[PDB]
């Protein structure tokens, strides 16, 4: 693919490329470093990534839905500044003056990466044999894009993502040119492993990096398919050498580097922290106690405990009121004592943990997960019970009640047996601890889990409390409980108690964290006001508010350069039209396009078009929340594509003979199609001036540094762009 | 009331 | 053209062999669908929706639904042929067809006919693709005795009409394509083109999932138009444009007109106000006549004298000077109070005055609101209606309904005289009560019972063989429903009806509005049915759907695929992908393993069915709405044709004459009549057919619901995520 085009010498002297790359890099630097100290407050997702940087410096364990590499790079800048992690970035608008985080250093690090993306983009087109002005223009579309500028000056992961994607595209183009010239050279190995390294940084930043693996993977498979052809003149042994080396450089080594970042993450984060609630008790045993205080108090037999629901914050509660003999649907209840979910702490939330009848287990022995227990309600002196009676609201779920001590020590003994069932089978037989160990309150006889909900409350006979029922869907994550407090805790157990750190194998630790990452990422389905669908992204039809100051009437708003984005949409549509027209005309025996024009169209332009498709279309298959920033990888590729496309349109594209296919072996074709440089440069200058005018017009919303009058705010409201201070 | 095995034989919704 | 040499061959066997096998498999399909078609004598699953829609068509009452009208109008048309009036509403699963006779056997029989006729269309599709008679028989048998196709096509569901229309579409397109290969623009070419379009129209007019059938046929039609655009086809651009314009007309324009025709019929039949009104604009509702019930409906006011009529038994709430016997026949003690009974004839003893509660400021001419406390005074005996903690004559758990004197009812017994017209829906609380149109439960405030009556047993000679009126503790029971029939003391001013002036709306405006509402409601309706299933589970039939259960007999209907048949098709799809990948790899190496005729079968009919299966399966992974196993039945139908065809190819002499030469090169010699290894092929098909038939017999109690299974026999049929009732 594009062998004759990509093996040409550069169309211009290197001094012209060096001139234009310097100019566009200086523009990119100026746009990102402009007022980088402003605002002196926490902006948007700086609340998350600044906070994660602080937890790395404190060595406090935290959970996140994204892989650790980009957060560790941010934390590493804090570490170089001697920052201790004291400031937590808790809310948007928090002043950096009261608690000095090195926010200028963090923002400057991202501004450097955003600036360095531009010369990588330039050099990608240079290596694809495009003119220096074409390389300049495509890189300018990223240098002065309002969305790329806003994101790459704040403490966000996207600066690290976007540079890693740009580096991946560049390294793969370099690898492919080495493959065309001479495979298995030292340079061929360097560029193969550099593509793999860059691909590893992409997926180690965000899981959306799978789209970059898909783009490079497709191009690598297309080239392996050409090398498998008998016409390539390769033996099957030489083909297998290509396959095994690419598999190693593009899959195996990048996967080892991906695992290395998790190994660093778990080695740095060796202290208990806000992430503990997302992990098993066995994982938490690998963490040291915080130098601070931990309420993870061991639960013993004969401890009086409160049991709290994780999703509704309701306590397991009981009182002397009884279920009505019939529910409203005419089903018969036990007329037993009510067990309900109550959101306020009281004496009716108190349950004593008792061992099974005839056990040798005494006072002060720890309760283990998945052991049989009984729960005695302290206020009514009754045992918790579940039975084959249907619950008030759910005909398939069991009513939860209580029984007298005499009856529960008699025939109903099996129906009083519960277990603190662990969420993970790996955690069976671990010591139960308050606040840190989630469990299902599992009934032994009927095999149900205790469950509660807050969408519907019990009628007046149940005091408008939450229903407690025996859910047959035991594995349901909504069946999760925690021991909140131990009411009868001895004074010796109140003071801090050390912990023997137990080792866990790295792969077990990584598999657990990885499952939790994917499960929590798939649960991000709430409604968010700034969520946007893939169809709106190429038009930049809506944006995201990043920061607002009410007193100064200033705001930061995340939006694309609409002139630049629409120019790229037009470019994508024009290219599809050109490819369809070329295919139709060829099928009619009419060969309109020169061989060299086709090598540009079906080589670099098709590579970028398919790469854009890989970063755009998969989002239509995703049911989770999505946002405009998810399109920035696709926009980055669309900038390269649009620059390249318009050079082709302004080239002498005509075949020498419209009746002859120049792709036939031995056909004469024009090897150096003339670019119409004068009209092409005028066209690029006109588009560049329009994109620059838009960037200047929106610059108050990119920087947040200028107060706009309400009429000036409204003049920037179009489509679904809602701005603050329009009134 | 004995608890049900399969939730219940029910229909598909047609909106309000 | 694709498979030109294969599809232009004579049939591989005499027509008598095809006629024999099509008859046998059609008789098996008939026997499987018509077996106990009268059972259960109750409403099953979605019969609650499609039976109800059939009733609304017969009444001409406007209703809204998320699916197009054609299949529901076909069901309603069977009811119309039976002289059914639409009285029965199919409100719940388990409702008896004996108390209110809907023509349910005729509706089920209509679907069983369509399900049976699908089988010979499938058979003839493979016959026209030049496959052997045994291959046609086997592929059709996989649909004839599939448990899911059987269960769906014997109940009052839309899927019988959908599946036959898809089968007819595939058949008509194959016939069209053979006419295209022989001689384009013949009379037969036009017939089959328009027959494909007509069948495609019935598919999309049944359910919007029919777009997958348009995509499958559209892809095949575009592939063939692409071959006709090639300069090597020898067509002028004018001849190509003639092909294009005729196919556009036959496959898009005419089917779209027929689709609009069904909406035109729907709006012409449904010309009266109904439950669909809430989904439409006021301008659309102005096109609807008032309901006959709404014309005669009058607001009920305090101090109106009313008759109260039971919905299920047509009996009026009645009272007279006769008293309950001091003891009933079982020795229980009655109140010896005045009798309240159900009487089927209008008389003066049916007359009740609606009074407000004592001390209310509510005067004459104020409307009664639903769920407000009221008192009922019997006009003939001058007594208040009363309910108390005394057991009824026939039901020891239900309360005796009686009447009390005005003095006692204004004294200590005042709470026991308080009733409410309780709405059927909580949304209707505080609405104005109206005669004939507003159903309610006559709810007693103190004891929390609803007034109820029945006609299976009549009171003894002391109760004049009238219906019992009792206080049912199962308040929510649909049999507790009453209506105000007449207002006896209605003022002359309140008698005057002003008919609504029907305003016309242009058909296209009416259709665009209904269509927007259809797509908006289909996209919403977010819910968690205990039976929703994801596309990845369907080809394995890993879970099913409960359609009906009887608790007393421990009987159930369960919707599931024939797992042996479905897994055999999954294996067939995987083997074909393996064959295509192996053919592509070997050719790229200059090794030509497969004969030209084997490739024409693989890249023609098998690829056509494979792509058609892909169109009916993969788009569901892009859908975020609720989905169910029945959505795969179109794909399974195509997978049956595909699997039959594939195994004939595998049991054929597939070898090229010369492994170093491409038989696709013009002038290459190739074997034109590859031998089928009929003996081992027939043994293989018989073994698979016996396994599929064994499974169908083993699951037949769950297909028919007609046999009670022991808990161990239920558990023996539970595997994967199959949850069955009565496993305990
Ligand atoms: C001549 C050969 C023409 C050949 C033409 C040809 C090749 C097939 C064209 C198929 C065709 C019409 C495709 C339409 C596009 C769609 C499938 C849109 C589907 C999305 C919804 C409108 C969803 C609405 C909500 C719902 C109903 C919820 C589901």
């Amino acid at each position: 693919v594009a062998e004759h085009w990509l093996l040409q010498p550069l169309p211009e002297p290197e001094s012209r490329y060096s001139f234009w790359v310097t100019i566009v890099t200086l523009l990119a630097f100026a746009a990102r470093f402009y007022k980088i100290w402003y605002p002196k407050e926490v902006v948007f997702d700086e609340v998350h990534f600044g906070k994660f940087a602080s937890y790395y410096l404190e060595r406090s364990y935290f959970f996140d839905v994204h892989p650790p590499f980009a957060k560790m790079m941010i934390a590493f800048i804090g570490w170089l500044c001697g920052y201790d992690g004291s400031f937590k970035f808790d809310e948007i608008g928090y002043s950096y003056e009261t608690h000095p985080a090195p926010y200028i250093a963090y923002r400057s690090f991202n501004a450097i990466l955003g600036t360095l993306t531009v010369p990588i983009m330039f050099n990608t087109l240079k290596e694809l044999n495009f003119r220096a002005i074409t390389c300049a223009f495509a890189s300018l579309l990223v240098a002065i894009d309002t969305a790329h500028v806003t994101e790459t000056r704040l403490i966000l992961l996207d600066a690290i993502l976007i540079i890693s994607i740009a580096a991946t595209m560049y390294c793969y183009v370099r690898f492919y040119k080495c493959q065309l010239r001479q495979p298995f050279t030292w340079s061929w190995y360097i560029w193969l492993h550099a593509t793999g390294l860059s691909l590893s940084f992409v997926i180690s930043t965000k899981y959306v990096g799978v789209m970059t693996y898909s783009a490079i993977g497709f191009a690598a498979v297309v080239n392996l398919w050409q090398l498998l052809d008998i016409k390539a003149g390769l033996s099957l042994r030489q083909f297998m050498r290509h396959f095994s080396k690419r598999l190693n450089g593009l899959v195996l080594i990048p996967f080892v580097i991906y695992l290395f970042w998790f190994w660093v993450h778990f080695t740095v984060l060796n202290t208990s922290g806000p992430g503990d609630a997302f992990m098993s008790a066995e994982f938490q045993e690998t963490l040291k106690d915080s130098p601070l205080s931990v309420d993870s108090k061991t639960v013993n037999y004969f401890d009086i405990i409160t049991i709290k629901h994780q999703d509704t914050d309701a306590f397991l509660h009981s009182h002397l009121a009884r279920y009505p003999q019939r529910y409203e649907d005419g089903r018969i209840s036990s007329a037993g004592q009510q067990v309900t979910g109550y959101t306020h702490p009281d004496f009716n939330n108190q349950w004593e943990v008792l061992p099974p009848h005839g056990s040798d287990v005494g006072k002060g022995q720890a309760v283990l997960l998945n052991q049989h227990i009984r729960l005695r309600h302290v206020a009514t002196d009754t045992y918790l019970l579940a039975h084959d009676v249907a619950s008030p609201f759910y005909p398939t779920n069991e009513e939860i009640t209580t029984v007298t001590l005499e009856e529960g020590d008699g025939e109903l003994y099996p129906e009083t047996l519960f277990a603190f069932q662990p969420l993970k089978k790996s955690d069976e037989g671990h010591v139960l601890k308050s606040k840190t160990v989630s469990f299902r309150l599992f009934h032994v006889d009927t095999s149900v889990a205790l469950w509660t909900h807050n969408d519907e409350l019990l009628p007046d006979w149940g005091f408008q409390q939450q229903e407690i029922n025996g859910n047959k869907k035991v594995i349901d994550p909504s069946n999760n409980w925690v021991v909140d407090e131990i009411v009868n805790l001895d004074e010796v157990r109140k003071v801090y108690i050390p912990k023997v750190v137990k080792p866990l194998p790295f792969l077990k630790k990584w598999i657990e964290t990885q499952k939790s990452m994917f499960e929590h990422n798939n649960k991000l389905s709430s409604e968010h006001p700034f969520a946007s669908e893939p169809y709106s992204w190429p038009g930049s039809l809506s944006g995201v508010s990043f920061w607002t100051n009410g007193d100064e009437k200033k705001q930061i708003y995340f939006i694309g350069n609409i002139i630049g984005w629409w120019f790229q949409v037009i470019s994508l549509a024009v290219f599809v039209g050109i490819i369809v027209a070329d295919l139709i005309t060829r099928h009619r025996g009419y060969y309109a396009l020169n061989k060299m024009t086709r090598e540009k169209l079906y080589g670099p332009l098709m590579f970028f078009f398919v790469s854009w498709c890989c970063h755009y279309f998969p989002f239509f298959l995703m049911a989770r929340q999505k946002f405009l920033h998810h399109y920035l990888p696709a926009h980055l590729i669309a900038c390269l594509f649009s620059g390249a496309l318009w050079e082709v349109i302004f080239s002498d594209c005509k075949s020498l003979d419209l009746e002859k296919d120049e792709d036939i072996s031995g056909a004469s074709y024009e090897r150096n199609p003339k670019v119409y440089v004068k009209p092409y440069t005028v066209f690029l200058v006109c588009v560049s001036c329009a994109v620059a005018w838009f960037f200047v017009y929106f610059s108050p919303l990119v920087y947040g540094d200028v107060s706009l009058s309400p009429s000036e705010v409204v003049s920037r409201e179009w489509f679904d762009i809602e701005l603050n201070f329009s009134k | 009331t004995s608890t049900n095995a399969t939730s219940s034989s029910c229909a598909t919704p047609s909106l309000k």
